[PDB]
């Protein structure tokens, strides 16, 4: 049989697939520095990448990607988005966004941004956001430069100011905001598999156009909902409405599928992204292979255009797609490397 | 150039000791005249390190035969290979040690210890560079263990930076003929704990259940018993006798074998395609002393394949058998099973493995011992024949202790952790 | 001219360096019983390959080169072999009893019995020097003299020869390639020791070199006379420029002044193609491009490490036989763009390059196919840091147990060097993520 | 993305391509080291010696 070992014990999505493993019977689970291993599943910060592939006699795959933080990090990825001529700085998907350091700035770049707005009476608001920021917290929405840059010097971390999408397509009953979460797995061989189903994350609050204060209609994320959100779970249960009902709701009430007006724009942010840093990390002739669970974020606007806010390396899934997603992830990125003894649930998106 | 001194004590060490000359002088291709009559020149290429040439080129074996009853000595002398030995390495007194362990290590083997060490002094004198020594014999007995013991600490004053090895018979759990040899087991391991590098545990009982359950030996005897003992000794010096990918001496062994001073302890196997080999040596049922390796977790392992076959096919299967139980080793020692292997196969055999294993399953062994021990020494059984030749209470004491420490020091690793 | 002489301390570095001696012979001419027929100096010279090589009026030509070992079964065969004519008796340093891979036994115990002995035989070459440059010292880092005993060497010659440069072949060790379980301890401690004497060190990984004779050439179990015959080549490309005409890495100090800004992070990672089997039929001839490509996958390199998520801090190309500066300049331009490689912002992002008309040359039966072109690049990359971390990571397993540390005290050391020196590789590894990460 | 720093002679040549441009111990202090692992070494087989003379 096959060895492997789990350095994240507060993964949710690897703790499941790790008793999936066990469950076939054609696997063992070693300790964490036991280093005679067929599989690890790596811990989220300063992974040893530098000890894998070594072990004579040991094919071994790694659940982690090394370099993908460029991508999964709310700095690196402006810079690279900016930088890379694949993306470049005017790239239409991806928000209007100015990495800002408190206390390689770009403070005065967009300073120039807000200025030329003031003068066309143009929409001018922002939104300050960080890495450092968790459980919902650390980001505030604001049409003064002035208000944001000043709340980025009390916090420590690097921030970026990202251009607030203003004109959100909003749901019926409800007239609320939502953002797109997308589960994408890539392969030892780096195949592109976005899982079919993903999940609309709801606001519980009318989108309120005149305070931003209110952070419960205009930020989406589960956590917050929760929190401190009055008509929590009112619409859909646990504010998470599926691709099933949502497709049902642009066809009755737009005329069109999830499929033509958002999934195809989907489907090509995830490849430019992916394919941008393919060179950096892929692992096709490296002494050990690697594979990685990717949770692509998103916003639609009134427009039905598709805008990326987000991207997680180390993603939670949901609930209800706990079983079929992790299921998956045994077919397609372990048991490719590791045969076991003798319908597709991805889309492949193609190179 | 790196001589050893062989040194066989007792009736048991002087059998086993016996045996292992025939065995590898069949391997270098000696007959017992003591004149060489081999195919290939491999055979002599580190012949120096077990032999001494003489006039004639005539091998002469670089062993010492000690023992207190006489008896022993002239069944060598007249065995197979009896006339082999240089006359005046033969070191033997008259009265015996009468299973008594103060017999052998202070009086009887005190008197004759000396002689024994005259005639190690003019073997190492007539040494290259003197590499270490070797030691057969039984741990039950008076001589071999009593008398055994005291030479070893004689050996390590006049050479205290040389290598000391043993081959120690140590007392079965079931089969036993001497009703003291908890005691004189006890006393030697306190001995053997502070002034050996190497100790290679064999254990009758192991060795007669492989003769009769698996060799299918419905008669087993003691020189079957020692064919066993000396194939394993032949297997565990094969790259001290033989050239090859691997140029390592015995310092390099203990080196490598051992993480710590006191737990020198090894655990021998034998066997018996290239898988089935290796799936044997790693048995229970293939291992030369009694205690089960899955009650422990292997420190170091060391691995020797003899004979014509495929070298990648070996890495594979040792490889595998590490990966696949992998929780019976110790995971802070990286790499800690290293094999070698020898393209000269012994008689009669195309392949063979042997086994060498530093497992923290021998406290088993030294516990057994300790309560056999305390049975008797709690109420002075048999005493009085060890403090009518000196000995005080307090020494069985100390023995009690120390073998008790050596048993919490294994305990200790067993459930270490990384 | 200005001589270079060469240290083999070991097992490793006695052995690597017959298949180096073997092969500059062949490069040079140079015969067996020590005469060129390809030499109109006789008795001496100002010749490039007179670096490397002595001149007696016999003509004879001497290597400038001195093996030692604690123990004399390798360099007996030395003594015996086909070359044994090539050296004078005295070159010739043997022992008695080796270290047994005890870095202590090699560096404290028998280390000051043999010192005062090697250096004289060093000193009576230097002696034979107008102008010496330095040492190349070739050399294991898990054997017991391989460790021991040549930081203790290195400590001496940083005296006798302050003003001279040192410049080290360090066999980094691999479990698939006959280790013992004690040589991350001996690897550490003599990188600890010789850190501050060393100006450069081309680390080699058994590892890597075995993979590379078993995936390249077909060799199911590579021997040491695989990996030796390879790494020969390795390093006859590197100390080509010493040996032949050129105006680039032509003295030792130009070897670090171009591949080590930093005094501390001196192993530059090298990487060599193309390795061909002779066993292939009639492989079809590679090309610049291509082979200049081979040199940044990481199946081609000394040391397995990903010099992608690290940073270059120089970079040298090292190309043998029919090579124009037009296809070298191409193919740099045209894998810049499909390759990852990030340089310090303090350094400019440049090759320098070198070539040598005279194509590689391949021991006869060899496994090495003669090929017509082959590269060889010297990159200084934060990457190998990969290869301390790991050999570090394996240190402080045994080290919190103190498993086999008694062995190193009975000798002599204090177990406050283990952890002195394992403080020290703490910090050279932290200084390589300084350089070569954000 | 100029060739610099070129030469040539019969053996071969050597230049440089810039694809972008930027933005001891003395001796007795050794042997005070050997002779203070010396005398451990001593004092360890005396008292070895000496626990072998009790
Ligand atoms: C160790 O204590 C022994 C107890 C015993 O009977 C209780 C016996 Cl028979 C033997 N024994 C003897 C022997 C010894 C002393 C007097 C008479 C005969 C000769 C012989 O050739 C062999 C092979 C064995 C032997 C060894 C290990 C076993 F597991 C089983 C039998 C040994
Ligand atoms: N590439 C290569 N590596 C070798 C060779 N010989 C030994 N090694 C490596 O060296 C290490 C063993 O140490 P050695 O250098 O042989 O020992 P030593 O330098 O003679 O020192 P001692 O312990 O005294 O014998 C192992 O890790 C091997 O991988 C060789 O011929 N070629
Ligand atoms: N440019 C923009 N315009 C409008 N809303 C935005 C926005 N950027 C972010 N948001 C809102 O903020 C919420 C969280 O933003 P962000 O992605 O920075 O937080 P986060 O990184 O903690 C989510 P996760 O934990 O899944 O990575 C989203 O639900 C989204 O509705
Ligand atoms: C007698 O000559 C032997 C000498 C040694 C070894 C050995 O077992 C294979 C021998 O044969 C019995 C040895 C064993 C211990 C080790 O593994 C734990 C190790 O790393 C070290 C090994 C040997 N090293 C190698 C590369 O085989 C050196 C010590
Ligand atoms: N393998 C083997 N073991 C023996 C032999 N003779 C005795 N023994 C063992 O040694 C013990 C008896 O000790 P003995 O050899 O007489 O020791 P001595 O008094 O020093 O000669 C028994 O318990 C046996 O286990 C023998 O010929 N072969
Ligand atoms: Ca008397
Ligand atoms: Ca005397
Ligand atoms: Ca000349
Ligand atoms: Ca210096
Ligand atoms: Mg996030
Ligand atoms: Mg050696």
């Amino acid at each position: 049989m096959y060895t492997f070992v789990v350095r994240d014990e507060n993964s949710s999505v690897y703790a499941e697939v790790s008793r999936l493993l066990l469950a076939t019977g054609q696997w063992k689970r070693l300790r964490k520095d036991n280093p005679r291993f067929n599989l690890m599943l790596g811990e989220r910060n300063r992974l040893p990448f530098g000890r894998l592939g070594h072990e004579p006699g040991l094919v071994q795959l790694v659940n982690y990607y090394r370099g993908a933080d460029k991508l999964c990090r709310k700095a690196s990825l402006v810079k690279l988005i900016k930088t890379s001529p694949e993306l470049s700085e005017s790239c239409t998907w991806f928000p209007e966004s100015y990495v800002i350091y408190p206390t390689t700035d770009e403070r005065e770049v967009f300073l120039a941004a807000y200025n030329r707005r003031r003068e066309g009476r143009e929409g001018n608001v922002w939104i300050a956001k960080s890495s450092a920021g968790a459980k919902g917290e650390g980001i505030l929405i604001s049409s003064e430069a002035s208000e944001l840059l000043d709340f980025i010097d009390e916090q420590g971390q690097v921030h970026v100011i990202q251009k607030y999408l203003e004109k959100p397509l909003l749901l019926e009953p409800g007239h609320r905001k939502f953002d797109i979460r997308s589960w994408v797995l890539v392969d030892h061989l780096y195949n592109i598999y976005l899982y079919r189903e993903g999940v609309l994350r709801t606001s519980s609050e009318p989108y309120n156009s005149a305070n931003f204060q209110d952070k419960t209609c205009h930020l989406t994320n589960h956590c917050i909902q929760k929190e401190y959100s009055k008509n929590y779970g009112r619409y859909e249960e646990g504010n998470e409405m599926f691709f099933e009902e949502f497709n049902q709701y642009l066809m009755d009430a737009l005329n069109t599928t999830l499929e033509n007006s958002i999934l195809l724009q989907i489907k090509h942010i995830i490849r430019s992204c992916l394919m941008c840093i393919e060179p950096a990390i892929s692992t096709k002739h490296l002494h050990y292979q690697s594979f990685q669970l990717f949770g692509f974020d998103f916003m639609v606007d009134e427009e039905l255009k598709v805008w990326l806010i987000e991207v997680n390396g180390a993603p939670a899934c949901a609930q209800k797609l706990y079983a079929e997603l992790c299921q998956g992830i045994v077919d397609v990125a372990i048991s490719s490397v590791f045969p076991l003894a003798d319908t597709s649930i991805f889309i492949k998106l193609h190179h | 150039m790196r001589e050893i001194v062989h040194i066989q004590a007792g009736q048991c060490g002087n059998q086993i000791g016996a045996k292992f000359w025939e065995v590898i002088s069949d391997e270098h291709g000696i007959d017992p005249t003591g004149s060489y009559h081999g195919d290939s020149d491999l055979q002599l290429e580190r012949i120096n390190v077990y032999y001494n040439e003489a006039t004639g080129n005539k091998y002469v074996p670089r062993a010492i035969l000690v023992d207190l009853e006489p008896g022993t000595m002239d069944s060598v002398r007249s065995g197979p290979f009896g006339q082999i030995f240089r006359p005046d390495n033969f070191v033997f007194g008259q009265s015996g040690a009468g299973n008594n362990w103060a017999k052998g290590h202070y009086t009887e083997g005190a008197e004759l210890v000396d002689s024994v060490l005259d005639v190690v002094r003019k073997e190492s004198e007539s040494c290259d560079c003197l590499q270490g020594f070797q030691l057969t014999h039984s741990l039950g007995g008076g001589t071999g263990s009593g008398m055994g013991t005291l030479l070893i600490s004689k050996i390590r004053e006049e050479y205290p930076d040389r290598i000391m090895n043993t081959f120690s018979v140590m007392p079965s759990p079931k089969v036993s003929d001497t009703v003291v040899e908890p005691y004189n087991a006890t006393l030697s391991v306190h001995q053997l704990v502070e002034n050996t590098d190497e100790t290679y545990c064999i254990d009758n009982e192991a060795l007669y259940d492989i003769c009769f359950r698996t060799l299918k030996l419905t008669t087993p005897t003691y020189g079957d018993l020692n064919h066993l003992v000396s194939a394993t000794m032949s297997g565990v010096t094969t790259c001290l006798r033989f050239p090859g990918q691997l140029n390592a001496d015995l310092r390099k062994l203990a080196v490598n074998m051992v993480p710590f001073p006191r737990l020198h302890f090894f655990m021998p196997g034998f066997a018996p395609t290239v898988p089935e080999l290796t799936q044997q040596m790693f048995d229970s049922k293939n291992m030369m002393a009694a205690c089960d390796p899955r009650h422990g977790r292997y420190l170091t392992v060391a691995a020797i394949f003899r004979g014509r076959m495929s070298m990648k096919e070996v890495d594979e299967q040792m490889l595998n058998v590490q990966n696949k139980n992998s929780s019976y080793f110790v995971e802070w020692i990286p790499n800690n099973v290293k094999t070698a292997v020898c393209d000269i196969p012994p008689r009669g055999l195309k392949m063979s493995a042997t086994f060498i294993g530093n497992s923290t399953a021998i406290q088993e062994l030294f516990k057994r011992i300790s309560e056999q021990f305390t049975a008797m020494f709690r109420r002075k059984a048999f005493l009085h024949w060890y403090t009518g030749e000196g000995m005080d209470e307090m020494e069985f004491t100390e023995a009690e202790s120390n073998m008790n420490d050596l048993v919490s020091e294994y305990q200790q690793y067993q459930d270490a952790t990384a | 001219m200005r001589e270079c002489i060469s240290i083999h301390v070991g097992q490793a570095g006695v052995q690597i360096g017959n298949a180096c001696w073997e092969l500059y012979c062949l490069e040079h001419g140079i015969q067996p019983d020590g005469q060129m027929p390809s030499d109109k100096t006789i008795g001496g010279g100002d010749d490039s390959f007179n670096t490397f090589f002595s001149e007696t009026g016999a003509g004879k030509h001497v290597p400038r080169a001195v093996f030692v070992d604690l123990e004399p079964t390798v360099i007996d065969e030395v003594r015996t072999g086909t070359y044994r004519q090539l050296f004078h008796p005295e070159q010739l340093i043997t022992g008695k009893e080796d270290a047994a891979n005890n870095y202590a036994r090699g560096h404290y115990t028998i280390g000051k019995e043999i010192i005062d002995l090697v250096l004289d035989r060093i000193r009576k070459l230097a002696d034979q020097c107008t102008g010496l440059q330095g040492f190349l010292v070739f050399h294991s880092f898990g054997g017991g003299t391989g460790s021991g005993f040549t930081s203790l060497l290195m400590e001496r010659l940083s005296v006798d020869y302050g003003k001279k440069s040192k410049l080290e072949f360090s066999i980094y060790p691999a479990p698939q390639v006959s280790t013992a379980v004690v040589e991350p301890y001996n690897s550490i401690l003599t990188t600890h020791t010789t850190l501050e004497h060393s100006d450069c060190a081309f680390m080699v990984d058994n590892e890597a070199i075995y993979d590379i004779c078993r995936r390249n050439l077909d060799i199911e179990r590579p021997t040491y006379t695989n990996l030796n015959r390879l790494i020969s080549q390795i390093v006859s490309s590197i100390t080509a420029s010493l040996r032949f005409d050129g105006a680039l890495n032509v003295d030792l100090t130009e070897f670090q002044t171009n591949l080590v800004p930093y005094p501390r992070i001196h192993f530059p990672l090298a990487t060599y193609a193309p390795v061909i089997s002779a066993e292939k039929a009639y492989h079809e001839q590679l090309s610049v491009a291509e082979i200049t490509n081979a040199c940044f996958e990481p199946a081609n390199q000394m040391v397995k490490c990903d010099p992608r998520h690290g940073k270059y801090m120089a970079c040298c190309l090292l190309y043998r036989g029919d090579v124009v500066p037009k296809d070298v300049n191409a193919a740099i331009a045209t894998i810049k763009t499909k390759r990852s490689i990030q340089f310090v912002d303090w350094c400019p992002t440049g090759f320098k390059v070198g070539i040598n008309y005279q194509p590689p040359t391949v021991v006869p039966g060899g496994d090495l196919a003669k090929v017509q072109r082959a590269v060889c690049m010297l990159s200084n990359t934060t990457a190998i840091a990969e290869a301390w971390a790991r050999l570090d990571h394996k240190f402080d397993l045994m080290y919190a147990k103190r498993a086999f540390v008694h062995w190193y005290v009975g000798e002599g050391m204090e177990e406050g060097e283990f952890s002195e020196a394992r403080e020290d590789m703490a910090a050279l590894e932290k200084d390589y993520e300084e350089v070569g990460v954000d | 993305m100029e060739v610099i720093e070129l030469n040539k002679c019969t053996s071969g040549q050597s230049f440089e391509v810039i694809l972008k441009p930027p933005s001891d111990p003395s001796l007795e202090e050794i042997q005070k080291k050997l002779e203070a692992a010396e005398e451990r070494r001593k004092y360890q087989e005396a008292e070895l010696l000496k626990h072998l003379a009790e």
